[PDB]
């Protein structure tokens, strides 16, 4: 079986994931929303 | 059908192995202890 | 875009076995060429013509060739199970094996060969609208991989000229032997080696073998384990072509990055997370850990202690999901280190590159699955000392012109030898004199 | 008054997409080309980046130039490449190889025709034709090389315009490439004589930025590339929108120049605070003058402590009194007087816009002139010679063709350049 | 916040597994290493990280290794419940023991097991951020724990500097004996201690065992309760780390607070409500019967009097419901008392900790439930007695070189015997002279 | 006029939340920090503490400093903790040890520049700045060697000022820590110099206080921190709410202060008294002043008996009259003549302050400068005697590099002080 790999740290073309049933090891990494647009555009976060 | 359980994980890859003869009478292949055992392993299937 | 692959005697048929074994499991080609109907792709995708052409049929095939002076290799590739993925007419076999000798092989017997050959590359490089390089698969301690490669190399350095060639080569271990005379045959080929080459990566078993003893739990390991790690290595530095990436990393960049004089052009290759299924998920596996490890001699493929001598230049490739700040601080981590030491003249030591594919795993290795890896490519006057005792063995025999006669017979002059041992006695001093501090400020 | 955009090699391409999509955003145009903004102050000045194509379009002038074609089809494939006109990208068919030589003199003269036809077609359209604009690294090999000869290029057909550039300069820390230090010099030797204005950022200040004020735990490089695209955007915005007080390209180049080698600024742009934090601070000019100025808030590893200010500029964008910036411009000019060059009575300019950036009340771009800069191309000459004595990678160059003379006297300049920014710190009146 | 666990020899991983067993059942970590997964608490906090670190599926892996030469320990560690709690590389076993001798351990055997040790110690000493020590478990009656203790304090010594290490040591018992050659295997030890560690935590066997017959009603105990008293005392001394508290106390206040002069570091341990479950419901357990306890001879765990001595520092440590209040009361109460004696150089006598987290109750165990707890570390002249009698049976027994071949055959010179002879003596003279009262008046 | 204050270490840190829980109920500010006052007098001074953070909310001006954030995260953690703004925690990665010359020399001197930062943003934001308040203990490691540290620092950068202490030091009684009379002679050097003005607490006032006042019988630390909240928040009320007869801070050290070094002063809050007797007598300025003078409510283990005054101040809060105030203030010194110094014509000066704590009629805390405190020194100087002799513990402080010669200098400055207060107090006039 075979399936298809996000893109969670860029990337625009599709990418290919082998065998996904074996769980990978190591660790995952820490990841938010929290981008660079967010912060320097989205001042209207909280409507006080 | 692999589980995504542990013990499932660990051992699914030695398995599948193609030189599962030449691991016989080591620590691989005794699933009742983990790897690099010093204790006597037996090598033979009535003995195992 | 395009790379086109030789394989030359039978360590380089059977490590490419294993390689195109790996690059159909990745990009997903089952063996007989056909791709199935359920990997579909959202998008029209390339990727798999590094490697692979299509007939128009949608059948698959790939860009290389099988070299041998002995039919029993191929006549097993024919017969085995991936015997449609290969055009007939590109697997090339002859009657007789050079017996060891390079002589046999280059004067005698692979003369006759070569012309098909070369007819055969010709035939793959019209075929291709962005060929960017060879990658050679050989061992040089014995007859026909010497004698035949060196020859092979030589007509295509005319022919092509500019185009890089990089070759993957298996040296003679410093102590685990197979042939006695092996030293004359690694001397002769490294003599025609070192002018018709661009980069050189240096294997030696012993390393494999304990490598698969201590990390792998592997008592009694074999050649398609060995053929395995290789296939991966391959993998590695060639995934920056196929796949995107932050820091993509052509051919030539690492001929103008790694190779200072021209024919100081010898490198060591190493890879992180070599482990077992069964270690691997009591660990994390961080980028700094990784970093670490790729610079401990444990984690090493050839049989050299790096402590002895000076880096002059390393690039690392990492693959998966890594983030760039991430090497950046562990390269500088590892610049701070006191037994890691560059030569003066290199100041900025380091190339890196960042791929998103993280490696495959196959249904039969015996690697566990990690979502990340880090492979190596360095150059470091350790190498010398490596030389040293071929060059040893060597004199040792040709005092007494231990085998000569054989030689001599097939077709070579007594000269040669000398002129071959002069050219490797040059070779180390040029190590030694790179090495050399320059103080003289006054 | 229309600039031209030249954007070369992976660094430039990637951050220039970003810019197009800023600027895209900004003047609300649609990814397919159509103008659906919501005000006339939008439309009215689109001219100014967009050649308009028939029934609606907009175009924008740009030209993306490669040797290969990998990141080009990355930036096709991405949610606003189909707005780029076909004809404009120009593509080769194997990489410089990192090799300024390679790029400079072998696929460069093989390639610049085509690109310099496509950069006169641009410029013989424009009605009035203001400067040029180029992206590029320094570091990399077709970037810097084939970069520099377009300039050239461009300032022998085009002497009387400004030529601006953007540039990413080799970290301090830790080398991307190992030849990094001649294609450094090599490009500031081309630079220095060509150009009007040049700015330099380092990755790593991009770095202690992102971790120090955003607190960000997985940086990329999209988050740098947006934060260049932001001050790229920022500088022009003068340029097309009105204000109480309009400043220009030209009027930045008069006011930052005293002399006209002393032309390598420092960039940084104010309002950055993380998500955490935005709760706590409200906007102010007093707060924004005093975080311009804070070093945490520079985009290069010098810090202004170490060197005096010649010159600086300020580009407010916002409705705010122009008092606040007069005297909070006086008030950090006393109160650090050490820092600043005696021999110039006022060394701050300001400039105010009405319009600010979707989403922020106000912002601020700051460009500075300080002699700290002379710290980094010390530090690419000390490499450059230990590198050259010992003829380390040299032969690659000489085998495309390069004489060592260039070599000698690229070094011989950027010491002269060093020379000069020292002896301009170290001034008095007597 | 961090803490790496070394075990050493067979006391030591027999004590090693008590304590694991107990950290386990205090944080809630299942033997498999994995939290249970239908606990919801949702603070999901971070004390376990002092002892744990994650592999990022959520399994938990410990912060030790395991050293031995003989396999037999380790293997029924390897078999045991714990399996796979540890990672394998951990669990370090040689081929044969050091038979008792010093000289063995520390020449001979232990020399080729070292560099794995030390290369474990590394790869866990990366993978912190903030370590603050390291805490030792052996006994230096035997071999194994003699010379390996040894030689992997000095070389961690070197290779780590000002890092803490505290060491947990069983001594030869005053009477009580379990191996002839006991006297010369503890000199030998003490040597090598007294430069290379920085507190010392003095143990008596005979002393836990009178402690269990006259508080619990034990006749007959073995070594399973005594290992889970040493395991309640120092996860007593370490819960300062890992719960919220009053008065909190760091690894180096202890250092600063209990060492006067930089050889004077050997300590007593004793521990207050040891009590059985039947015994617990008839009394309550207020603050100051307990502070009284602690300064009784029937509750040390080390075969000493302190009625023949005089303190130079206690350290106090409350764990549960207690308040400052009690504690204040309860020492001015102890300072009242005729029969407790301080130097008169040390007017502040008295550190104190405060600690939330009350005693953790152990399925099998043989302690009841109590609210609050008190522990003391406590520095005194009265540890001279021990040593002066391992001195006298060490003269007895060195009279006649009464088994010194074995040594100097497997590698010792005879003059290491009287020059780590005399420094017990310049020990013993130090114990002599800072406990002397003079008056300055002159 | 507003204050800038630092908490520092465990005890200060502690103290200093329970004091902004104090000020924030008194101006009725929500953790949130929403308003939510019922009187125009709340909001009319709120700028003295807090500043003002945009769209309603208000932020305190402290800073938090500690070696080992687990008082920092405790304090986070607290159910008024969210108030604090994020980028004034500041935090180290390892301990002071319990040692002073580890806490003042090697981690101190590698943070202490990004608090001295952080002061210095908080400072110039003011429009007018009034004196820096301190909270710290004495006889730790961090929190005397970086308190003394900080304190020298802002005396160095703002010498026109007011700098004001509150400090815990060490009980005769309660031994909590081995190396006491060490951090406490080098913290008392470093304060006699630098300081304007110092206040001491003793742990064991505390606890007599509420022994045999309030009768407690189980109490905590809660209850000691908000005792010196009580009156930490009490001394500052006339400067942020109007009265009959309004005072300073320096107008307190004016009056205090009759010579530079006799600085340090004990201090009272008068109508302590449990809820039960309360409902059987009235508050009025007769009992307040008894209550005032009665050593059982002050706050320091020596006592007024065994001294003598030479000044003292009584701030009152309340609706009351100024008749029974002057009435009773000279009442005192009438009747109680013996223990006053004779050379002053009058010792106590009074101030009223219309607005009570909630929940009381009327309160006056009580600053009284006594020659008493002279024992404590001198108690503290014995215990430093009889350790210095042996070289009990030196060993640590000589390692992180201290010279010996600063033992002896902090030794005789100590005797000094102790010296100079016995002379003034044994002084006779012929
Ligand atoms: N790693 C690895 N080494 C191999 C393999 N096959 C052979 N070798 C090694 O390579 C050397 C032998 O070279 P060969 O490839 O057998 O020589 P040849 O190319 O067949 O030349 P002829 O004998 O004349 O046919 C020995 O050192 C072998 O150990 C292989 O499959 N994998
Ligand atoms: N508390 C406790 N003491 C033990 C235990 N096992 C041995 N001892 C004591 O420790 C001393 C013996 O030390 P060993 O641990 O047997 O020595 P070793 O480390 O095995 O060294 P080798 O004999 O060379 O292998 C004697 O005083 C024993 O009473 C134990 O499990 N618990
Ligand atoms: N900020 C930023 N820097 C980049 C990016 N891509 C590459 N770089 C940097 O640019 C340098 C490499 O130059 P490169 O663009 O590859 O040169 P080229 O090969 O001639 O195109 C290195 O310092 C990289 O870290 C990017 O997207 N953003
Ligand atoms: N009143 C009061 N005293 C405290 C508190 N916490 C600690 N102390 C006292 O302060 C002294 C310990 O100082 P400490 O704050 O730990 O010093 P640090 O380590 O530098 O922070 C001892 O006398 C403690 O009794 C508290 O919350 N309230
Ligand atoms: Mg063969
Ligand atoms: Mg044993």
């Amino acid at each position: 079986m075979c399936s298809v790999h996000s893109n969670p740290l860029g990337g625009s073309r599709s990418r290919l994931h082998i065998a996904p049933q074996i769980i990978p090891a190591g660790r995952q990494g820490s990841r938010d929303g929290t981008t660079v647009r967010e912060l320097t555009s989205n001042h209207y976060s909280s409507g006080r | 059908p692999v589980s995504p359980a542990l013990a499932v994980q660990q051992r699914l890859i030695t398995d599948m192995s193609s030189s599962m003869p030449l691991f016989a009478g080591t620590a691989k292949v005794q699933k009742y202890a983990i790897p690099r055992y010093a204790g006597h392993v037996p090598s033979f299937p009535r003995n195992v | 875009r395009e790379a086109i692959c030789i394989h030359i005697g039978q360590a380089g048929c059977q490590v490419g076995n294993a390689c195109w074994e790996l690059f159909c499991l990745e990009h997903g080609i089952q063996p007989d060429g056909a791709m199935p109907s359920d990997k579909t792709i959202g998008v029209e995708d390339d990727a798999f013509n590094t490697f692979f052409s299509e007939t128009g049929a949608g059948k698959h095939v790939p860009r290389a060739v099988f070299l041998d002076l002995e039919p029993t290799v191929v006549d097993e590739v024919r017969t085995g199970t991936y015997r449609q993925l290969f055009h007939p007419e590109q697997l090339i076999s002859g009657k007789e094996d050079a017996a060891n000798n390079y002589a046999r092989g280059h004067y005698t017997i692979g003369k006759e060969i070569v012309d098909l050959c070369l007819d055969r590359i010709r035939k793959l490089a019209d075929n291709c609208t962005g060929l960017q390089g060879f990658l050679v698969y050989h061992a040089v301690g014995g007859g026909t991989g010497s004698g035949l490669g060196a020859l092979l190399l030589e007509r295509l350095s005319v022919d092509y000229g500019k185009k890089s060639k990089l070759g993957y080569t298996v040296y003679p271990s410093p102590q685990v032997s197979t042939a006695v005379v092996e030293p004359y045959n690694s001397v002769l080929s490294t003599h025609s080696l070192l002018e018709h080459t661009d980069v050189a990566a240096m294997l030696d078993n012993e390393a494999i073998y304990d490598l698969t003893r201590r990390n792998l739990d592997i008592e009694r390991p074999t050649y398609t384990n060995l053929n395995r790690l290789i296939g991966q290595v391959v993998s590695s530095l060639t995934a920056s072509l196929r796949f995107d990436g932050a820091l993509n990393v052509d051919l030539t960049e690492f001929q103008t990055n790694l190779v200072p004089y021209p024919r100081i052009h010898f490198v060591l290759t190493s890879y992180a997370p070599v482990i077992s299924a069964e270690k691997a998920y009591h660990e994390q596996l961080s980028v700094s850990e990784i970093s670490n490890a790729v610079f401990e001699p444990a984690s090493m493929m050839t049989k050299c202690d790096p402590r002895h001598g000076k880096y002059m230049a390393c690039c690392l490739m990492y693959r998966g999901d890594v983030v760039p700040k991430d090497v950046n601080a562990a390269v500088a981590t590892i610049k701070t280190k006191r037994t890691i030491q560059f030569v003066d003249w290199s100041p900025t030591g380091f190339k890196c590159g960042i791929n998103y594919q993280p490696p495959t795993v196959v249904p039969g290795g015996d690697l566990a699955k990690v979502q990340r890896a880090v492979c190596m490519i360095a150059n470091s006057t350790a190498i010398a000392e490596v030389f040293a005792r071929i060059d040893h063995k060597f004199d040792l025999m040709y005092s007494k012109r231990a085998f000569v006669h054989w030689y001599v017979g097939e077709g070579m002059e007594e000269g040669e030898f000398s002129e071959a041992r002069e050219d490797l006695a040059a070779l180390e001093k040029d190590y030694e004199e790179v090495g050399a501090e320059s103080a003289d400020m006054d | 008054r229309e600039i031209v955009c030249v954007q070369a090699g992976q660094c430039g391409n990637q951050i220039g997409s970003k810019f197009w999509e800023v600027i895209s955003d900004e003047h609300g145009v649609d990814p397919t080309g159509t103008y659906q903004g919501d005000s006339d102050l939008q439309l009215e000045r689109i001219n100014v980046y967009f050649d308009e194509a028939t029934g609606g379009r907009y175009v924008p002038r740009s030209v993306l130039i490669d040797l290969e074609p990998g990141t080009m089809d990355s930036v096709r494939a991405g949610p606003y490449g189909q707005i780029f006109r076909p004809d404009n990208f120009i593509f080769g068919q194997s990489g410089a190889g990192n090799n300024w030589a390679k790029g400079h003199y072998t696929e460069g003269a093989e390639l610049i025709d085509s690109v310099l036809d496509v950069c006169c077609k641009e410029a013989e359209s424009c009605d009035c034709l203001q400067g040029f604009q180029i992206c590029h690294s320094l570091g990399g090999g077709t970037g810097s090389g084939m970069g520099t000869l377009l300039i050239s290029k461009l300032r022998e057909q085009y002497p009387d315009r400004i030529m601006m550039t953007f540039s990413i300069i080799p970290s301090p820390k830790v080398s991307d490439t190992v030849v990094e230090p001649y294609n450094t010099t090599l490009s500031v030797h081309q630079l220095v004589e060509n150009s009007d204005e040049s700015m330099c950022i380092d990755n790593e200040a991009l770095y202690d930025i992102c971790f120090r004020t955003l607190k960000l735990t997985t940086p990329t490089f999209g988050d740098l590339n947006h934060l260049v695209s932001a001050v790229v955007s920022g500088v022009t915005c003068c340029l097309r929108f009105p204000g109480q007080l309009n400043s220009d390209l030209r009027k930045l180049a008069v006011n930052l120049v005293p002399f006209p080698r002393l032309h390598f600024f420092m960039m940084g742009f104010a309002p950055l605070t993380s998500r955490g934090s935005q709760q706590y601070r409200g906007l102010s000019v007093p707060e924004l003058t005093q975080q311009m100025f804070d070093a945490k808030n520079m985009m290069q590893a010098a810090d202004p402590r170490h060197g005096r200010y010649l010159t600086a500029s300020a580009l407010f964008r916002g409705r705010m009194s122009t008092k606040e910036v007069d005297e909070q411009m006086l008030n950090v000019q006393n109160k650090n007087s050490s820092y600043f060059i005696e021999w110039i009575p006022n060394n701050i300019k300001s400039s105010v816009c009405d319009i600010p950036p979707k989403g922020l009340k106000m912002a601020v771009t700051f460009i500075g002139n300080n002699t700290c800069i002379q710290e980094m191309f010390r530090r690419v000459g000390e490499q450059f010679t230990l590198m050259f004595r010992r003829k380390a990678f040299l032969h690659w160059y000489t085998g495309e063709g390069m004489d060592e003379m260039e070599f000698t006297e690229a070094e011989s300049n950027m010491n002269d350049l060093v020379s000069e920014y020292q002896q301009y710190q170290d001034a008095t009146i007597e």
